[PDB]
């Protein structure tokens, strides 16, 4: 029934701005609002502004007025969120949002803004960063019985990278740790596993960094000092 | 104009425990413009109640949703692997919605304190111009630790980035790294490097340190 | 002109082994995005080239 399709991810650089687009798919397209929700890495829901289409209903949120931008193009049925002056607060994923209210509403021609959202598109990333594509470095990390190594891979853009160890053969007591987005505007992530103090002496400890996007395919050798 | 907050900031549930929810808002609102969402760890959010009480389509009879004036609540009872997450309530009247910050449920478990290691800067990242020193903290519970960095017994502050592994579905801790990241030049004029951290399962802040070279 | 072309790096380390990927205007360029991204994972050793298949490799 009602659903709501939105355009692939962005990178900009900051100060710059972005357009997203998000396409409904089955029901009216001047009836209810489409609101848009973001959420950046690891903070709650923020609501951005709501418009219902053609018909001109609109508010944005205080801290994206005189930033914001909400229309639409009535031929494509498509939506768009234009955001300008982009910063690292910025950083997120945007959802558009609609109540399915009467759906397929047949001679309607009435307007509902204020509705929760049980429709969402599949979300947009945007990233803000002033970086290129760019492969990842690989820096190791040198150790009651249990000692800790693993791989610090830095600075590489954009998301994202995979992190095994010895092809993938050991998988017990490993940690990859969700990349961050350092001031650079580059990403940056460590992969740990635990093993016996014993083991250290004897064992031989190799973790597999895989980057796509840079066609980076990387063997590191995790010595003890 | 209207802010919603929510308590507890995470809640840590059993298998057949009930949680309750809590949403309070600013002022005196009408229950019909009163929203919750569900947020799975990989997922886009999902709607569960509307108009303070009433259950969207297909939301089982798990989720249950009350309030009037300025305080609004969501039960669950017998929670699911499905249900863990983070949970928003949001205020949808007006011209301008608001959420709340959230709230994530995670599984309760014996409270366990966490093993820290310190890494010291590899020889290859100095020759780089950069140095950065990760501390780890492994197979915690809860999920709140704090970590501060001391270079020679100076805190530090805006030079530190750390993140957290999901809460692991065997045995249900959480685990922490923090980076510290200074300049090849920074690195070289100081000695002491050390990575204080604090947590409920610690009696007191455990430090664990290293000096360069040795 | 604004068409670049794929050039692979290969990596033979003591301790760092593997491959990696650029797009450049011109192999000089490359060489230069490659020997940094050596220097940046700490490998140093002898450079060849091969024209045919846009190869670089770092041995040590
Ligand atoms: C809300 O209404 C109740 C009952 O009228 C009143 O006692 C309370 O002080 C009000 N609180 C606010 C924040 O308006």
């Amino acid at each position: 029934q009602v659903q709501l399709v939105q355009s692939g991810a962005e990178v900009r650089k900051p100060g710059s701005s972005v357009t997203i687009s998000c396409k409904p798919v089955g029901g009216t397209f001047t009836n209810f609002a489409i609101h848009w929700v973001r959420q950046a890495p690891g903070q709650g829901l923020e609501w951005v502004g709501g418009r219902v289409p053609v018909v001109g209903i609109y508010k944005y949120g205080k801290k994206f007025h005189d930033r914001l931008r909400l229309y639409e193009d009535d031929p494509m049925k498509t939506v768009f969120l234009e955001l300008r002056s982009l910063t690292s607060d910025d950083t997120g994923v945007y959802y558009c949002t609609r109540w399915r209210g009467c759906g397929m509403c047949p001679y309607d021609t009435s307007s509902y803004y204020n509705d929760a959202s049980d429709v969402w598109g599949p979300g947009t990333k945007v990233i803000v960063s002033a970086a290129s594509t760019k492969g990842p470095s690989v820096f190791p990390l040198a150790p009651g019985g249990t000692a800790a190594l693993g791989c610090l891979v830095k600075d590489y853009f954009p998301e994202p990278v995979t992190v095994s160890w010895n092809s993938g053969a050991l998988t017990s007591g490993v940690h990859t740790f969700p990349a961050v987005l350092q001031s650079s505007g580059l990403y940056s992530l460590s992969s740990v596993v635990t093993v016996p103090s014993s083991s250290l002496g004897t064992q031989t400890y190799i973790c597999n960094v895989n980057h796509k996007p840079s066609n980076t395919k990387v063997d590191k050798k995790v010595e003890p000092k | 104009e209207i802010v919603l907050t929510q308590s507890p900031v995470t809640l840590s549930l059993s298998s057949g425990e009930t949680g309750t929810l809590s949403c309070r808002a600013s002022q005196n609102i009408s229950s019909s413009w009163i929203a919750w969402y569900q947020q799975r760890r990989g997922q886009v959010p999902r709607l569960l109640i509307s108009a303070a009480s009433a259950r969207a389509a297909g939301i089982p009879d798990r989720f249950t949703g009350r309030g009037s004036g300025t305080d609004f609540t969501l039960t669950i009872t017998r929670l699911e692997p499905e249900d863990f997450g983070v949970y928003s309530c949001q205020y949808y009247g007006g011209s301008f919605f608001t959420f709340g910050p959230g709230t994530q449920v995670d599984v309760k478990r014996t409270v366990a304190a966490p093993s820290v290691f310190i890494f010291p800067p590899s020889d290859e990242q100095l020759k780089s111009g950069t140095a950065s020193v990760v501390c780890l903290l492994n197979n915690f519970y809860p999920r709140e630790a704090k970590v501060q960095w001391k270079v020679d017994n100076a805190l530090q502050s805006g030079n530190s980035q750390e993140s957290v592994t999901e809460q692991d579905s065997k045995d249900s801790t959480y685990s922490l790294s923090s980076t510290l990241t200074l300049s090849k030049a920074d690195y070289e004029k100081h000695k002491v490097y050390a990575c204080e951290v604090t947590h409920q399962g610690l009696s007191s802040p455990v430090t664990k340190s290293f000096n360069r070279g040795e | 002109t604004p068409a670049v072309t794929t050039y692979k790096l290969v990596i033979n380390g003591k301790t760092l082994k593997g491959e990696t990927t650029t797009k450049a205007v011109d192999a000089e360029t490359a060489e230069k995005a490659f020997k940094q991204y050596a220097n940046d994972n700490g490998v140093d050793g002898v450079w060849t080239y091969d024209d045919a298949t846009k190869t670089f490799t770092v041995t040590e």
